[PDB]
């Protein structure tokens, strides 16, 4: 039962970088694995997840057309691409699995626990500066 | 919940909408971060509760035992349960503890130590006997009782820690 | 809430979007299935609280009382509250208990009854005699004075129960 | 949240129910007046857990101490924590204090005084000796040792409050 | 102050069952009448409701157009005609009565209590199979 | 620390009223200053606020194009200029302080206390009638 961030570290402006998860202990079956984010100043916000049965994903609005999500079940492993990065990209980004809902395009994760997600990682730092 | 941006001039704009407020919706009975009047829920964060508080169930708050010979004999057992210490004195005499004397077999480790000196009242089977034992912020317990060389003492209560 | 669908060829468009915004939008400050900063509300599933919690006002705990006569004229009169049972002995020994027997007139009910034996300390009015009278699992209470055939026995204090 | 009217005719149509939808949802997360599973928050209103309820860190109750010289020297330290009174006995015996007698020189006061009498027993240093102490509704505390002129009372303990 | 229920049982989809609710002991001024459904696997969802006084309603859209509500204040009951049933509507279905606001076609149940409900009955069982 | 209310009264429907907010001990450069309403009978609504930095605002939709929101900051003070009053708009009226963040026009409090505001007034109280 664990999660497994890297991929992440300094870059300008324009720049370009790619964080993987390695999700091992636990069925798949039921799990959407993807990302979030968070400033030492906010909440955490849903960045992009992937249904790790039918593949189907979420992106969110403030990352569309820059970050994309990629999955391989064997590696037990998940990947961001983010391009065109932005200094509002800044933050500690982590791994997150969580059983969800879907209704359309938008989703829900509905456990229990903070941001209705069940396992994380420890998070990787993503610095986007001049 | 995670919604799509409802934007001029988007194909599938009613779906998209209603997609949105489905999942927005779903949040108001369970699931995401909020706390619902329903199902079993993990909660992060300093709650503080400024009315009355009733739980009609069980309250359960954190707990750790430790139980050891003080000396001459002396059992003592405790239990931490939030800042209260349940106590429950123990053992038989089994070698002269003078008057006034430190207990110094095993001390009350740090964490089940109080912040002053409490004095726990027990008794001694068989008799009209009573004795206290300090324990002070140290945890080096003190016999309070006169020199005495046997006996059974006994004597369940609390005392308070930080 | 509960709100109506929005979709592709739908009349009313704007005022159904607005409907359903508005009914979403009250859950957020009373009502529904979410428990919110205000208001007397009803909490049901288990709470899991990870971090520090604070409460201002009363914390109400599920509670029953029991009282009655041990034996030979001592009363032991308690309340449960939580895991914690509140006790106080009364009575006045009003026959001859002998050193070290069981106390048959009533046993201690078994909600009422600890894990372990727990010995509670009491005082008898007037002189310096201490005793205590042990609470076993059983509920069938032990009287560990001398033989005693008066006397005004009495003491408040805790034991645990799970 | 605070939304925007979405009506029929109105200018940026699109724009607005976006603004609504992210206004709401961002109350899911954290702020407005709901409560959620991470984040410091302040609620109001009378909570009630049919369930069962953990707290992982600590629980914090409304306190108030208080401490005094309830007469001949012994004093009677107090900490009230919800409806408990925390309670150690001190000082040491200054003056002649009858058997039965009352205890003049500071009364308890009312916010500490519990519905029934409450016996509070201690032990004297050095010896078997044990006494105990009536706390009242009064609060106009009962010495009911036997006449005693000196000695070092203590015991450490709680009883019940409203 | 109790809601009995009636009517459920086993049907084939595309079968039809009527539900009936006996509400007694308050007053209804301020009552809407009506019914939720769960599995044993979910979590509580609306399905139709009735108010009391002016006899406005609510039907999910889950089951509009087959599911429809009804109510006579005198024998102090309400009914649900449920029709063209299918493998999903099996749940057990639970009479409620609550205090409410309605925003056009949009409800909001008032209720300090769980589902913002005052009162609640036993359930009645409704099962959809081949 | 403090947020002191004035010109709440009695008016005939159709009547004008105009409050006034004297907020002064704190920052101002993340805070919006505003009014909410409360019935003895119902939670409080919010009503207009004014951010105290670049002066956007809101208005309820309940009383757009008749309320409107003022401030001065040196006097330390926000006002409310409430026009075309109606029987509905009996209320007391509070006096609010607290961070916020907005989504164009719309905006959400983010404080940890109730309604997500820091601080309050003591409450004007507001009468419309006949």
């Amino acid at each position: 039962v664990q999660l497994v961030e890297s991929g992440g570290g300094l870059v300008q402006p324009g720049g370009s970088l790619r964080l993987s998860c390695e999700a091992s202990g636990f069925s798949f079956d039921d799990y959407a694995i993807g990302w979030f984010r968070q400033a030492p100043g906010k909440e955490r916000e849903g960045v992009s997840y992937i249904s790790m049965s039918d593949g189907r994903t979420y992106v969110a609005d403030s990352v569309t057309g820059r970050f994309t999500i990629s999955s391989d079940n064997a590696k037990n492993t998940v990947y961001l691409q983010m391009n065109s990065l932005k200094l509002e990209d800044t933050a500690v980004y982590y791994c997150a699995a969580g059983r969800f809902v879907t209704f359309g395009s938008a989703w829900s994760f509905v456990g229990g626990g903070p941001y209705g997600i069940d396992y994380w990682g420890k998070g990787t730092l993503v610095t986007v500066s001049s | 919940a995670s919604i799509k941006k409802v934007y001029r001039g988007m194909k599938n704009g009613a779906e998209t909408i209603n997609d949105d407020l489905e999942a927005i919706n779903s949040e108001l009975t369970s699931g995401g971060n909020v706390v619902h009047k329903t199902g079993d829920e993990t909660i992060a964060g300093k709650k503080t509760f400024t009315g009355n508080v009733e739980v009609n169930g069980s309250l359960t708050l954190p707990t750790k035992s430790w139980s050891g010979e003080l000396g001459g004999g002396i059992i003592l057992s405790l239990r931490k349960k939030g800042t209260t210490v349940e106590y429950s004195i123990g053992g038989e005499i089994s070698s002269s503890i003078l008057a006034n004397s430190n207990l110094v077999n095993r001390s009350v480790p740090n964490e089940f130590c109080p912040r002053n000196r409490c004095s726990l009242v027990g008794h001694m089977v068989g008799g009209w006997n009573a004795f206290h034992i300090d324990i002070p912020s140290s945890g080096v317990c003190q016999w309070f009782g006169p020199t005495a060389s046997s006996g059974t003492p006994r004597g369940t209560g609390t005392y308070p820690i930080d």
